[PDB]
């Protein structure tokens, strides 16, 4: 079943033969048994193939092979043994094989390698040993053969290197030793190892740096990422000036030798994180070639003046995660297109930080102290995309030559209470400000080939144009705020003014009706601010919930609300002793103790944080998740709470059954409020459940409904439906007429 | 189809390639499938690790197959051998010789 | 029972150094029994003392093993192996020996 190609070529992997393959041509020079089920390869086996030059025998469960089985194959170059059983290095089996040049013997289960392995190989150039189970370096094995120019030992248990372990190794070139279990090299571990250019020692157990890597002259790759490696100190690459790539990541690193990195001229890169006790620049003088640099999470508060004049093909620069708070003139690099100087003690950007960098791209300065940018830093910056100075305190921002600037992040910038004109930014495409209202202006109706996304949304409770919204939603509340304050005026005038004697109902009704005067008041401010800032209310939404305006009206609402609930509660209690049968004093005590409770209930809200700022409306009832949880559960709690002893209290009364009229006014007082109070506690704890969704638009303008809604009914009640009231007129009348 | 690894399905051939073997990712047009072979084919170096063994593009140039990243063992028809480096002129201080195509 | 396994050198004697014998289990690996180096030192393995001894002896340059106390696991393919380019030291494992011999097989009876 052996596939024949002709050119002196066969390929017989996979058939499942167990026996060497017979009947084969006496010319051939390529034989393939890979895949296959041999096991041992018996003597003379391939004495009928003298002209062979590769031979692969991989993937079989081969774990014997004869003394004389590969002896008369003069011709080999190539033998691979790669993923077979062969508990040790076949000693007496490869020993007449004088004209082999890549051995591989991987992915075995090798032990033991005999001393006298390897002897009569003058010609290999390439072996592999790597996933097998050696414990030490066989030295003797390896003196034999001096050709030798690549070798692997890796994915073994390894775990101390002899001195003079390679010693007659003068022509190798590559040695892998990673993943292994090394953790003591030897002072003279690495001698004569003149023309070594890869050495590799990731994923070991190495605790103190190699001291014999000094003498690797010819050194380009060196790799010992993942290790236990903490102090790499100065004089670590003395011995090998012609290093291009050193990986160190994955290390727990303390201290790196101010010098450690010094003269290595080819070095293209440099990338060190953690090392948590370095605290000055390193000495970079000899390292001219370095395309980037990488010095994260260490204490260093400086970078040197000459820098960017130096390092002429810097491309990147993290210099993040530290103390550095002054930045030096970066004039001198074209070529820098990254920087990242993220979570740093910068506090100022001046003009001459960034000019010149002709080819800037990206620029972070996330979550520093600036307070102070030039209005022309970026002025004569070349074409760049990304900018970030979120989480900084800044006053104002520039403007000037950001106009190129696909990406703008302002976030976390609370005093930065100006606007961004969309004019200098024709090109952003996605932008983060501190306030909803300054991406107002920027995105118009998205948030004609804008597309451009802004991070903090302006869904109905941060208005774009008009405040109230709607114009019908306008009309109604200019209505009800009229008719609020009118008729609470009157009510207060008829009953306070023209009176000799204030009985508890009299002067409870008065109170309720300078709560509902209070409400309307605050509904009025509402109204002015609606009607003056009419279509520009992007404008005032900064200036007004992060001002002492808001935090007037917050209280005004909450204040007359409260108040107007305690004394609907205490006009309940006094109906209840009324309707049982001095204590008027009493009940005025009573009253203002209620005042007082309300007062305090509407002033707390002041020294917490982020609930009178949520809206423009100034109410601690937002749309979404409500910042201050607690408050609000607790005012809604204790709110249904009274609603239901007053309701409880008036079943008492309708069970137990002039002094028995005007009952049915405070029942109607109970009625109204309580079905007005019920749908913004509804929708109030709304947005806490997500199994129900209700538009925003429709929450604020049902909010701005029944909020002030029963200081507008109140009065009407009393001043309809009550003769008490015309009586009272009667006497006003009379009053006035003397 | 599906030969020597833990996972087979359709549109990625072999996955979770066990033990000894190493994944290779192969590409038909668009879609790709791949396979758990032992010789990492040419143009291609196996790198060994626990997790799973990878094959990876000889990213030496005008090279066959490669020892490593850096080394390579064949070089192509045309061109000379020499420390691993593959080049078209022999270096200085080396005598050359075609048949073998190296210095 | 015991039983007297018995190899001798075809050609030149085989004494000079170590000559061992190996037990190969059908289709895997052969392993190693026992050897024995130059100056008499001899070897075992696990499972090996106490039921198997070999001695050489220049006089007529051959190996010989006494087995005993027959069990039915310790049945396979028996080998006679040897080495006479010294060097090195004596082993367990079948790739030092330069000569082998084409083995007996027997069954444990008893």
């Amino acid at each position: 079943p052996c596939s024949c190609d002709g050119d002196r070529r066969v390929d017989c992997s996979g058939k499942g033969l167990t026996a060497v393959p017979e009947g084969l041509s006496a010319f051939t020079q390529a034989l393939d048994i890979s895949m296959n089920n041999i096991t041992q390869l018996p003597e003379d086996a391939f004495k009928n193939f003298p002209f062979l030059e590769e031979l692969q025998l991989a993937g079989n469960d081969l774990s014997f092979i004869h003394p004389k089985a590969l002896s008369g194959l003069k011709e080999l170059k190539v033998l691979t043994l790669q993923n077979n059983q062969l508990k040790t290095v076949p000693s007496e089996a490869i020993r007449g094989l004088s004209a082999l040049q890549s051995l591989r013997l991987d992915a075995n289960h090798i032990t033991s390698v005999p001393e006298d392995s390897f002897e009569g190989l003058v010609q290999l150039r390439h072996l592999w040993l790597d996933d097998n189970s050696l414990t030490e370096v066989p030295v003797h094995p390896l003196s034999n053969l001096p050709t030798l120019q690549a070798l692997t030992l890796a994915l073994n248990k390894i775990s101390s290197i002899p001195d003079f372990a390679f010693t007659n190794l003068s022509s190798l070139v590559v040695l892998h030793l990673h993943n292994n279990k090394i953790r003591s090299l030897s002072q003279h571990c690495f001698d004569g190892l003149d023309n070594l250019e890869t050495l590799d020692l990731n994923y070991n157990n190495l605790g103190e740096f190699p001291q014999a890597i000094k003498a690797l002259p010819s050194l380009k790759e060196l790799g010992f990422h993942s290790n236990s490696i903490s102090v790499i100190p100065d004089g670590a690459f003395d011995g090998n000036p012609l290093l291009r790539t050193i990986h160190l990541y994955d290390n727990p690193l303390s201290f790196v030798g101010n010098s450690a990195f010094h003269n290595l001229s080819d070095l293209h890169s440099l990338v060190i994180r953690g090392a948590s006790m370095v605290q000055q620049f390193p000495n970079l003088t000899g390292t001219v070639h370095l395309e980037s640099l990488t010095l994260t999470g260490t204490k260093i508060s400086s970078i040197p003046n000459n820098l960017c004049q130096e390092q002429k093909m810097l491309r990147t620069l993290d210099l993040s995660y530290n103390n550095i708070r002054d930045l030096p003139s970066f004039n001198g690099c074209h070529a820098l297109e990254e920087i990242s100087l993220q979570r740093n003690q910068i506090y100022q950007i001046k003009e001459g930080t960034f000019q010149g960098l002709i080819s800037l791209r990206i620029l972070d300065l996330s979550r520093n102290l600036i307070h102070e940018i030039h209005s022309r830093a970026f002025a004569t910056l070349g074409p760049i995309t990304n900018l970030d100075v979120s989480f900084n305190e800044l006053t104002s921002f520039p403007t000037e030559g950001l106009n190129g600037l696909n990406q703008l992040k302002l976030v976390g910038n609370f005093k930065l209470k100006e606007a961004l004109a969309a004019k200098d930014f024709v090109n952003l495409r996605s932008l983060s400000v501190p306030y909803a209202y300054q991406c107002c202006a920027f995105w118009g109706c998205d948030s004609s080939q804008i597309i451009i996304h802004c991070t903090p949304s302006t869904g109905a409770f941060k208005p774009c144009e008009y405040l109230l919204g709607s114009w019908m939603i306008r009309l109604t509340v200019w209505f009800i705020f009229l008719v609020a304050l009118f008729f609470n005026l009157l009510v207060i005038l008829t009953t306070f003014a023209s009176c000799t004697s204030l009985p508890s109902s009299k002067l409870f009704i008065g109170l309720i009706s300078v709560s509902n005067l209070f409400m309307g008041i605050y509904t009025g401010i509402l109204t002015f601010l609606d009607a003056v800032s009419w279509g520009r209310f992007a404008e005032f939404g900064i200036w007004w919930e992060t001002g002492s305006g808001c935090k007037v009206a917050g209280f005004l609402a909450v204040f007359s609300s409260e108040s107007a609930i305690f004394l609907l509660m205490l006009a309940t209690v006094e109906r209840s002793l009324s309707a049982k049968d001095n204590h008027l004093k009493q009940f005025r005590v009573a009253a203002l103790l209620a005042f007082l409770g309300a007062t305090v209930a509407g002033c707390f809200p002041l020294f917490h944080r982020g609930e009178y700022s949520a809206s423009p409306l100034c109410l601690p009832f937002p749309t979404g998740e409500t910042p201050s949880l607690g408050f609000t559960v607790t005012l809604v709690l204790l709110n249904s709470l009274a609603f239901l002893l007053m309701a409880v209290i008036y079943t008492k009364l309708y069970c137990n059954l002039s002094q028995s009229s005007m009952i049915k006014h405070v029942a109607w007082l109970i009625f109204t409020n309580c079905i007005f109070f019920c749908p913004v506690a509804f929708f109030s704890f709304a947005p806490l459940i997500t199994a129900i969704s209700i538009s925003p638009e429709i929450m604020k303008s049902v909010t701005l409904i029944f909020f002030p809604l029963p200081a507008c009914l109140n009065p009407v009640l009393y001043v309809f439906f009550n003769p008490k009231f015309k009586e009272d007129w009667k006497l006003l009348k009379r009053r006035v007429t003397k | 189809i599906c030969k020597g690894c833990l996972s087979c399905s359709k549109d990625n051939g072999c996955s979770r390639c066990q033990q000894k073997l190493f994944f290779f990712l192969r590409r038909e047009g668009m879609r790709q499938y791949g396979e758990c072979l032992h010789s990492c084919p040419s143009g291609y170096y196996g790198h060994r690790a626990p997790d799973m063994n990878r094959c990876a593009r000889c990213r030496i140039e005008n090279c066959d197959s490669c020892f490593s990243k850096d080394f390579c063992t064949k070089c192509k028809v045309g061109f000379y051998l020499h420390r691993g480096r593959c080049f078209d002129e022999c270096p200085d201080g080396f005598a050359p010789l075609d048949e073998t195509m190296e210095c | 029972g015991s039983l007297r396994l018995s190899c001798a050198a075809s050609g030149y004697t085989y004494s000079p150094y170590c000559m061992g014998w190996f037990r190969q289990a059908p289709g895997k690996a052969r392993e190693g029994v026992a050897t024995v180096d130059l100056d008499g030192s001899t070897i075992y393995a696990d499972s090996v003392k106490g039921r198997f001894t070999i001695s050489q002896d220049n006089a007529k340059n051959t190996l010989y093993l006494q087995m005993n106390s027959l069990k039915p696991e310790d049945t396979a393919m028996y080998y006679c192996a040897s080495r006479t380019r010294a060097g090195v030291t004596c082993g367990l494992n079948w790739a030092i020996f330069s000569y082998w011999g084409q083995g007996t097989q027997v069954t444990v009876s008893s």
